[PDB]
C-alpha cells in the first residue's frame, strides 16, 4: 500500500513569507492511464478539509492564485506566494492513483506573526457554580503572540500545583493571535477557606509578570 | 446548493457497533461517489471508504474486516455501519462528494461538517453551564461536566460572533469535560445589552441559554 | 548481567500526573545514556526521551512542554514524569540501554519488559476467573471483567510452557477486558496431573489460581 | 523534524523466502562526522524490540547471516534470505543521525506456510459463572493456517449474532500457526432455557465444516 510522506509537520512562517511543502509517494502515483491524481486539502481550525489542488498542479475554484502545485512521479510541492493570516491550518496531499488512496501526514502551517501582550481577565466561581459545591476560578489570557505563556495560581499567595488545566485555542485566522484559560478548581469548602485568589502571567510581550486578583 | 450532513450516535460502547448516516443534498448519488474520511482527536486525515455512484464499495484495509458501506440513491443517503468498535475508532467522521474525472476523481469538493463518535462504555452526562460575570470588558459562560463532546457554543443566538473564544474542551480527572466560551464586548453596553450564551449537547439533548449579569 | 526494568501505576487519570521509573542492573548509568521509548495500543514505536550519561536530556518535539527525565547514577534509576495526562498517552512504556558510539549511540542493545500505562477515569478492578473445563485435551481460563490491561497467565507456576496460547484480551461494552488462557494436554493425564492456572493482575494487586478440573 | 518512510506496511512471505523492506529518510542521515547512525529492530509478538542491524549494514552480535541491511544517503533496505518461522514480527527503522531521532511506522512479516486445519474445542460455562450470572461458552480453533476462519454459533440450531466475540493470537513463532477464540455470552436464565450450544466452524484446511456442540 502506497505511503504518502508530508514533511514538515510543522510550518512556522512569517505573514508575507514564501512557503513550500513537499509530499513524496513510496512509489509513483502516475496512473496507468496518465493521469495522477495528486490533491492538497486544507483544513482551517474549526472547519471540514477544502480542496485546493487536483491533478498535481491545478487550482480549484476560489483558491487564490498565491498557491500552486508542482512536481510529477513521486516528488510533489505545494507552494504559497505570500503566506497570509488565512492560510493558517493544516495542508494534507492526497493520492488517488492507487487502491486504496491514502493521504499525507499532514502539515501544520502555524503563522508568525509581531509579538502582542495578553489581555488578563480573572472571573471568581460563579454564585451558581457555588450553590453547587464547586468553585472555578478562571483567568483569561486573550489575543496573544507567541503562544508561549506561563500562568501560575496563587492562594493567599500560597502557589497553586495539581488543581488546575489550561487550554488554548488554535491561532486565530484573522490576527494570528490565540487565546489561554486557566482554570482552578476547588471544592466550596476549600474555596471558602481562603481569601485571596491570583493568577500571574508571564509573556514575552509583558514588561513583566502580570497578576490579577480578587478576594472572595 | 450541494450539501452532506452526517448523523450518528455520538456515544457507542465498545464491542458494539456504529451506523452513521450521510444525507446529501442539492446533488444525486446515481451519480456521484462519496468517500467516508474519519480524524482521530489531534490526528490527520485517514480514508475509510467509498461507495461508487454505481454502489460498488471500496474500504481501508485496517478496516475492511469490519466495514460496510451502502446507500439510498433515491433517499440521497449513505450509509456506514461498523462493527466490534475499539477505542481506537474514537473520530469524527466525515463523507465527502467525489468531483471530476469519470472512474476517478480529481478530488473531494464538498465535505460534511464531520460527527463525532466516542468509543467508551461512560454514559451520556449534560453540562452544567455557569455564567462568567464582567472600555473592553470581558464576559463568559463555563461549561462543565459533560460527556462526550461535542458541544457547540453561541452568544445571542449568533448575532454575536466578533471577540468570541471557544475554547478547547479540556478532559477532568473525573473522565468528564469542561469548557468555556469567553466574549469580549464595550463596558458601555453592559447596563444597556443582554448577553445570553446558547450551549447545545446533543448526546444529552441538553440546550441552555444562560443570561451572563454583571 | 544487563537487565532495565520499568515500574509504574498502571492507571493514571486524564489530567493528572505520570512517574515511571526504571531500575537498571549490570552496567551503570555514569557510563551508558538511556532511551525512553512508547507503544501506543496496536501502534508503531514513538522515541519519547533520553538522558546521556553526563545527564543532559532531549526530548521528543510533541510531548517535551510536558515531559522530564531524570536519574540517580548511584541507585542505577532512570525517572519519566509526565503531565497533564490524555487518553493519547495510553501506551507500553519501554527504556532502552544505548549501546556503541562516543557521542551517538550506534543502536539500543537492551530494553526493559515495558510497563503499562493506561490513561482513564474508571477505577482498577481484578479479574474474575473461571474454569475451561476439558489423546489430546484442551482445558483453560476465562479470565474476566478486570481493567486496566494488562494480566499475566502462566500454568502450574510456569512449569507448564508448550501448548499454551493466551488470546489478547477484548474490551467489552462494560469497559473491562476479557481473555482466555488455553493450554493443550494428554487426555490421559487429566487422571494424573492437577492443571491450576495463575493469574496475575498487578494494577489491582490481585493473584488467583484457578485448578481446572473435568 | 526527519521523516523515516518504511514500506510496505505489511509483507506477507513464504517460508524460505526472501522479504526486502525498504526504509527512506525525508533527507540525508550522512552525519557531518561521515556516519550514517541507521538502525534496524526487531519486535516479536509479546516482545520488546530487539537490535539486528546498526550502522546501516552492521549486524549486531547473534544476528543470523540471513539478514543483510544495505543503502546510503536518505534510502536504505533491509533484507532476510530464507525466511524463517522465527523472523515473524514488526521490523523498524530507526534514525539517530538527526535529533530528534525517529523510527519508521513499521514493517509487519506475515509467514506463509501450508494449509493448517484447526481443531475445534467447545466449553460449556463454568457452574460458578452461571451463579453469579452469565453464562460465557467457548470455541477454541486450535493451531491452523492461514488466519481466516468462519466460526458460527447456533443455540438450538438457532444462528446466534450480535451476541460473541472473536480474539486471534499473534502468528506462533515456531510453527506460523494462528488460535482463535469465540466466546459467546448470554444471561444465565436465556443459557438455561436452551439445550444445544454449537460452535460451527469452516476453514480452508477442512474439507467441510468441524461442528463441536454440547447439551446443557
Ligand atoms: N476521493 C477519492 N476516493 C477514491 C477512491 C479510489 C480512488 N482510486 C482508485 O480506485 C484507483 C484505482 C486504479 C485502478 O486500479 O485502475 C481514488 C479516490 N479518490
Ligand atoms: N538511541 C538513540 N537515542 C538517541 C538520541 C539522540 C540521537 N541523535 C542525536 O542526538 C543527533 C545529534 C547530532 C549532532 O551531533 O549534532 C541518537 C539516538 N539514538
Amino acid at each position: 500500500e502506497l505511503v504518502m510522506t508530508q514533511t514538515p509537520l510543522s510550518l512556522p512562517v512569517s505573514l508575507g513569507d514564501q512557503a513550500s511543502i513537499s509530499c513524496r509517494s513510496s512509489q509513483s502515483i502516475v496512473h496507468s492511464n496518465g493521469n495522477t491524481y495528486l490533491q492538497w486539502y486544507l483544513q482551517k481550525p474549526g472547519q471540514s478539509p477544502k480542496l485546493l489542488i487536483y491533478k498535481v498542479s491545478n487550482r480549484f475554484s476560489g483558491v487564490p492564485d498565491r498557491f500552486s502545485g508542482s512536481g510529477s512521479g513521486t516528488d510533489f510541492t505545494l507552494k504559497i506566494n505570500r503566506v497570509e493570516a488565512e492560510d493558517l491550518g493544516v495542508y494534507y496531499c492526497f493520492q488517488g492513483s492507487h487502491l486504496p488512496p491514502t493521504f499525507g501526514g499532514g502539515t501544520k502551517l502555524e503563522i508568525k506573526r509581531t509579538v502582542a501582550a495578553p489581555s488578563v481577565f480573572i472571573f471568581p466561581p460563579s454564585d451558581e457554580q457555588l450553590k453547587s459545591g464547586t468553585a472555578s476560578v478562571v483567568c483569561l489570557l486573550n489575543n496573544f503572540y507567541p503562544r508561549e505563556a506561563k500562568v501560575q495560581w496563587k492562594v493567599d499567595n500560597a502557589l497553586q500545583s495539581g488543581n488546575s488545566q489550561e487550554s488554548v485555542t488554535e491561532q486565530d485566522s484573522k490576527d494570528s493571535t490565540y487565546s489561554l484559560s486557566s482554570t482552578l478548581t476547588l471544592s466550596k469548602a476549600d474555596y471558602e477557606k481562603h481569601k485571596v485568589y491570583a493568577c500571574e502571567v508571564t509573556h514575552q510581550g509583558l514588561s513583566s509578570p502580570v497578576t490579577k486578583s480578587f478576594n472572595r | 446548493d450541494v450539501q452532506l450532513l452526517e448523523s450518528g450516535p455520538g456515544l457507542v460502547a465498545p464491542s458494539q457497533s456504529l451506523s452513521i448516516t450521510c444525507t446529501v443534498s442539492g446533488f444525486s448519488l446515481t451519480n456521484y461517489g462519496v468517500d467516508w474520511v474519519r480524524q482521530p482527536p489531534g490526528k490527520g486525515l485517514e480514508w475509510v471508504g467509498v461507495i461508487w455512484s454505481g454502489g460498488s464499495t471500496n474500504y481501508n484495509s485496517a478496516l475492511m474486516s469490519r466495514l460496510s458501506i451502502s446507500k439510498d440513491n433515491s433517499k440521497s443517503q449513505v450509509f456506514l455501519k461498523m462493527n466490534s468498535l475499539q477505542t481506537d475508532d474514537t473520530a469524527v467522521y466525515y463523507c465527502a462528494k467525489h468531483w471530476g474525472g469519470y472512474y476517478i476523481p480529481y478530488g473531494m469538493d464538498h465535505w460534511g461538517q464531520g460527527t463525532t463518535v466516542t468509543v467508551s462504555s461512560a454514559s451520556t452526562k449534560g453540562p452544567s453551564v455557569f455564567p462568567l460575570a464582567p472600555g473592553t470588558a470581558a464576559l463568559g459562560c463555563l461549561v462543565k461536566d459533560y460527556f462526550p463532546e461535542p458541544v457547540t457554543v453561541s452568544w445571542n443566538s449568533g448575532a454575536l460572533t466578533s471577540g468570541v473564544h471557544t475554547f478547547p474542551a479540556v478532559l477532568q480527572s473525573s473522565g468528564l469535560y469542561s469548557l468555556s466560551s469567553v466574549v469580549t464586548v464595550p463596558s458601555s453596553s453592559l447596563g444597556t445589552q443582554t448577553y445570553i450564551c446558547n450551549v447545545n449537547h446533543k448526546p444529552s439533548n441538553t440546550k441552555v441559554d444562560k443570561k451572563v449579569e454583571p
